[PDB]
RNA sequence: GGUGGAGCCUGGGAGUGAGGGCGCGAGCGAUAACGUCCGCGUCCGAGCGCGGGAACAACCGAGACCGCCAGCUAAGGCCCC
RNA sequence: GUGCGUAAUAGCUCACUGGUCGAGUGGCGCCGCGCCGAAAAUGAUCGGGGCUUAAGCCCAGCGCCGAAGCUGCGGGUCUGG
RNA sequence: UCGCCUCCUAAAAGGUAACGGAGGCGCCCAAAGGUCCCCUCAGGCGGGACGGAAAUCCGCCGGAGAGCGCAAGGGUAGAAG
RNA sequence: UCGAUCAACGGAUAAAAGUUACCCCGGGGAUAACAGGCUGAUCUCCCCCGAGCGUCCACAGCGGCGGGGAGGUUUGGCACC
RNA sequence: UCCCCCGUGCCCAUAGCGGCGUGGAACCACCCGUUCCCAUUCCGAACACGGAAGUGAAACGCGCCAGCGCCGAUGGUACUGGGCGGGCGACCGCCUGGGAGAGUAGGUCGGUGCGGGGG
């Protein structure tokens, strides 16, 4: 799928989503990109699908850059059981985005090509995005 | 109806310790007053400061407690008496 | 390129911003003085310049001084910056990172290919005087796999870097194929 | 690094510090929480005699004797590498005893 | 020595301890009273605290 | 290879009112179900717990096996 | 600084040891529950007395000794009810 | 080679140029307020009537109304003086 | 599941709940104890008959990542080793 | 100074397991089963995206991976009358 | 006062690493020996004693260089005591105090008590 091959821990504390993205804003890789613009946890599902989507969409073409990963687990318990009696079982990783995230790039693509690709990527996740290009993007120091 | 569920191999936990500073800068204090509750030397003797078996700091004479943070070598608590 | 450029009294940060201003800060290694400069020119003028090309800063002084810009920070959520740090010069060498082009074609694009221009924008130390434009690298010899790096360039005379030579400046890399599907 | 500093075990006051050289042997009777030297005795650097251990027995009892005119009683006895032997200050004087 | 004379306007209820302790030290009990007091450092401290529920006058 | 996998696609499944025993629940709860098989004529029921969700999936544990057997 | 139904010490008499909502900080839960567990605070509890909120323990306004066919305000209002 | 169209062609057409007309133009991008998306079970409704340069929404201003809150006047009781 | 120890939850004093997350204890040491005196690791890279990819040698480099009887944490070579 | 898995570890006796649809009393909506309620994971329905199927040809009929909702008929959660 | 060297302390990396030079008259080291005091799980390497031909090579001292390391603003943000707003939620905004962490300019291959020996 899309989880990491080793964590100290299995479950982990569920946590909050204070606007802000800290870091990850800028593009530095690709030339156009995907920035998530409302708060949310992303499935590896969802990441997953919206990958697969742009190589389909501009089949053998360009480089893709996924910039988050789902390193953090989801819980859930059994059906038609009731609380208590410990924490769930993990059911997949989800990666935290915050505003102004900078979650896909792409790369060796038509503007046409790019464009086209990222709104479809946006269609397969949780939330809302805007797509850019680069220029003061650029932090090399 | 009543699905049955298990259980977990946790839920242990040792008692609070109330380990920390005692007494801070500038405050009187009298022989033998405990000082400093630590489990390492996260705090070294000064000038006219025990330290017992658990590491704890004590009052030697009767003084005001001053702090000293010295670097490298680590952080000391001195009772200065009223001399 | 030009711009104009006005004193700050240091008031209202997060108001002088919103008016219009941008705001911002300009030093070296003498003095540093704080000023307010509108997005509109700015913008404009900054993407088309960037941080290679110097500029003009004509304050109620008139004084025009000779910068390039060190440090302009983002606003996160919604791109758009909040502040500017202005190098000013002199004859004084320093560095900067001078753009890069790079004429050519890879053999990595015949059967499936694209060029990952890493760094492309490289460091460099030199003085005023020194500070050229378009360093074009080559290309025309960068096969599928394996790819070009480090300062194996060509830094015309008085182009004393500041790289190993090994920072992979760029690379290619192959396609993205329908051809996948897994599992197990 | 020869390190050591078991000196450091100067819990007290009033460090009587030793120095052995190839050629003499200093000696300083100073007094930390005030970072100064109140008494002093070199070997050759004072002049005398040319044997190395004799010579620092009588640069023993001439730094004890300059100590007590100045109420210097009692000490305790340093040199870090030392290795106490030898160049032994077994001098009269000074209550630090040793 | 230039004082101050707060005004209690609005109620404490539903506020803080502390905030209504501060109403205390300053001497304000009921609503629309007012109160001369020293300028100190002291006593701005708690006009400070609750400046959300009093009208200061500088006289 | 060796693969079957049977999409709830073509499934029917229902879910009636517990038989036999039970209490004031067996009369009040849909524990019961059927899940019907139609490009086949297949249908397998299950009233083994008292839960409908444990039944419609230990229904299914056994669909899958006469199918793979027809 | 601060004379307050403030404090400190000794002793007589207690009730309480089912809490609840709300705001903020976490866990559990599915960033479900008029959910559940703690933490800081508040209010109802005991202020189902009063004004606002259509009506409504806890949201906004405000701490009701009593009297008046007097005046100024709060939140909220000022087309008619 | 844009879309239609062919079994593959053909056929219609456009990016494109001449062209009479003799002027504002196509774009994209933020913003304020709206439109759709929008199906449940006894009779409907924003509390009702009824509201459209408002009786709606945003931004300025002044004046009123409005509690058992605060004043005014009288009275009681308790503490301190 | 029930007593004890360590970490987290715990909101930078202390404390702080849940069938919340994750591990240990019901021993051991006459030397693994007292004191005096010396000594300083793990690794990395070279060079060395047997010789792993660390047996034991040599050499540069190596501020602590070793070690400290056993879980974890704090501490520690200017030693607790 | 010794005898406790008094380990249900502040330790009822020195000494102790089941069954009741043959049952009984005192209590509780402090607490389950019905129904309601809050919730909507599950359930039912509808929608966004357009991989791909349909000779050709994304929607005549379909829709991979994924995304957003409605309802309150299912199974549950909660334990409010 | 001022220099150089030797002991010691305080600051506790702006003291360090690594380069490049210098210093033996004095200090100091290395050196010369292992009778003697004293020493090696084996070694006079280390400790220790007696020395005094030679060297400043090793070490150490003092200088210079910034490549590595360390230090590090001014601005502007994050977050936030307290007060207050918008939404239906996840969350978002203002006022008033406080205010980083990164990063930029830039700084640094030391500072300094006390006691000795030498001009
Ligand atoms: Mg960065
Ligand atoms: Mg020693
Ligand atoms: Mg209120
Ligand atoms: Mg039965
Ligand atoms: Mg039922
Ligand atoms: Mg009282
Ligand atoms: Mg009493
Ligand atoms: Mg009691
Ligand atoms: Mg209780
Ligand atoms: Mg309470
Ligand atoms: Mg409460
Ligand atoms: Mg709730
Ligand atoms: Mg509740
Ligand atoms: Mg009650
Ligand atoms: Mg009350
Ligand atoms: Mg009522
Ligand atoms: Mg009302
Ligand atoms: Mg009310
Ligand atoms: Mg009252
Ligand atoms: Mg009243
Ligand atoms: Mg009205
Ligand atoms: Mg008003
Ligand atoms: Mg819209
Ligand atoms: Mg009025
Ligand atoms: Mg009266
Ligand atoms: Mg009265
Ligand atoms: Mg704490
Ligand atoms: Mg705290
Ligand atoms: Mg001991
Ligand atoms: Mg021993
Ligand atoms: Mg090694
Ligand atoms: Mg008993
Ligand atoms: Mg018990
Ligand atoms: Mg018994
Ligand atoms: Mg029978
Ligand atoms: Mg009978
Ligand atoms: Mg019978
Ligand atoms: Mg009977
Ligand atoms: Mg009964
Ligand atoms: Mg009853
Ligand atoms: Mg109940
Ligand atoms: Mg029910
Ligand atoms: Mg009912
Ligand atoms: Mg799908
Ligand atoms: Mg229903
Ligand atoms: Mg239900
Ligand atoms: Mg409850
Ligand atoms: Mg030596
Ligand atoms: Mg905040
Ligand atoms: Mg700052
Ligand atoms: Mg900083």
């Amino acid at each position: 799928m899309l989880m990491p091959r080793r964590m100290k821990y299995r479950k982990q504390q569920r946590g909050r989503l204070k606007g802000a993205t800290k870091g990850g804003d800028y593009v530095a890789f690709g030339d156009y990109g995907l920035v998530a613009l409302e708060p949310a946890w992303i499935t590896a599902q969802q990441i997953e699908a919206a990958r697969v989507a742009m190589v389909r969409h501009f089949r053998r073409g360009g480089k893709i850059f996924i910039r988050i990963f789902p390193d953090k687990p989801y819980t859930k318990k059994p059906l038609e059981v009731r609380m208590g009696k410990g924490k769930g079982n993990v059911e997949g990783y989800v990666a935290v985005v915050k505003p102004g995230r900078v979650m896909f790039e792409v790369a060796g693509v038509t503007e046409e090509q790019a464009m086209e690709a990222l709104r479809i990527a946006g269609h397969k996740l949780p939330i809302k995005t805007k797509i850019v290009r680069r220029d003061a993007y650029d932090e090399a120091q | 109806h009543k699905k049955g569920l298990g259980s977990t191999r946790n839920g242990r936990d040792s008692q609070a310790k109330r380990l920390g500073v005692k007494r801070y800068e500038g405050q009187v204090v009298r022989a033998g007053n405990i000082l400093v509750r630590q489990r390492g030397t996260r705090f070294k003797p000064g000038k006219n400061v025990g330290m017992g078996r658990d590491f704890t700091l004590f009052a030697l004479v009767d003084g005001v407690v001053e702090f000293q943070d010295r670097g490298r070598l680590g952080r000391y608590v001195h009772v200065r008496p009223l001399a | 390129y030009r711009l104009k450029a006005y004193y700050r009294e240091g008031e209202k940060p997060s108001a002088l911003r919103r008016a219009g201003k941008l705001p911002g800060v300009m030093y070296n290694r003498h003095l540093n003085r704080k000023v307010y400069v509108d997005l509109v020119e700015f913008d404009k003028v900054f993407r088309q310049a960037s941080i290679h090309h110097v500029i003009v800063l004509e304050l109620p002084d008139g004084q025009s001084l000779p910068t390039l810009v060190r440090q302009v920070n983002l606003d996160k959520r919604r791109r758009r910056p909040e502040h500017v740090d202005f190098f000013v010069l002199s004859d004084e060498p320093v560095e900067m990172y001078v753009p890069l082009r790079f004429v050519g074609t890879p053999a990595g694009v015949r059967a499936g290919g694209v060029l990952q221009e890493i760094h492309r924008d490289i460091l460099v130390k030199v003085s005023p005087r020194n500070i050229p434009e378009f360093i074009e690298v080559d290309v025309s010899g960068l096969e599928i796999g394996d790819s070009l790096h480090a300062s194996d360039l060509k830094l015309p005379p008085g182009v004393e870097l500041a790289v190993s030579p090994e920072e992979t400046i760029a690379a290619v890399v192959p396609p993205e194929d329908v051809e996948k599907l897994a599992e197990e | 690094k020869f390190r050591v500093r078991n000196r450091i075990k100067r819990t007290g006051r009033l460090r009587l510090s030793v120095f052995r050289s190839l050629k003499h042997i200093y000696a300083q009777i100073i007094d930390d929480e005030k970072g100064v030297t109140l008494v002093s005795a070199s070997s050759l650097a004072l002049k005398l005699k040319g044997n190395k251990t004799e010579v620092a027995r009588q640069v023993g009892r001439a730094l004890a004797e300059k100590a007590l005119a100045l109420g210097i009683k009692q000490v305790a006895f340093d040199r870090g590498p030392y290795k106490y032997h030898g160049r032994v200050k077994a001098l009269a004087e000074g209550a630090r005893e040793g | 020595m230039p004082r101050l004379k707060v005004k209690l306007v609005k109620s404490p209820i539903g506020y803080p301890k502390d905030q209504k302790a501060a109403l205390k030290a300053l001497g304000l009990r009921r609503l629309q009273q007012e109160r001369v007091l020293e300028d100190t450092p002291a006593i701005r401290g708690n006009v400070e605290k609750v400046a959300h529920l009093v009208r200061v006058e500088v006289v | 290879e060796v693969e079957v996998v049977l999409k709830p696609e073509e499934l029917r499944i229902d879910v009636m009112r517990a038989s036999g025993p039970g209490g004031q629940g067996v009369n009040t709860t849909d524990s019961a179900v059927r899940v019907v098989h139609l490009p086949t004529g297949i249908t397998v029921t299950c009233q083994t717990t008292r839960s409908q969700i444990k039944n419609k999936e230990l229904a299914l544990k056994i669909l899958k096996a006469r199918l793979y057997e027809l």
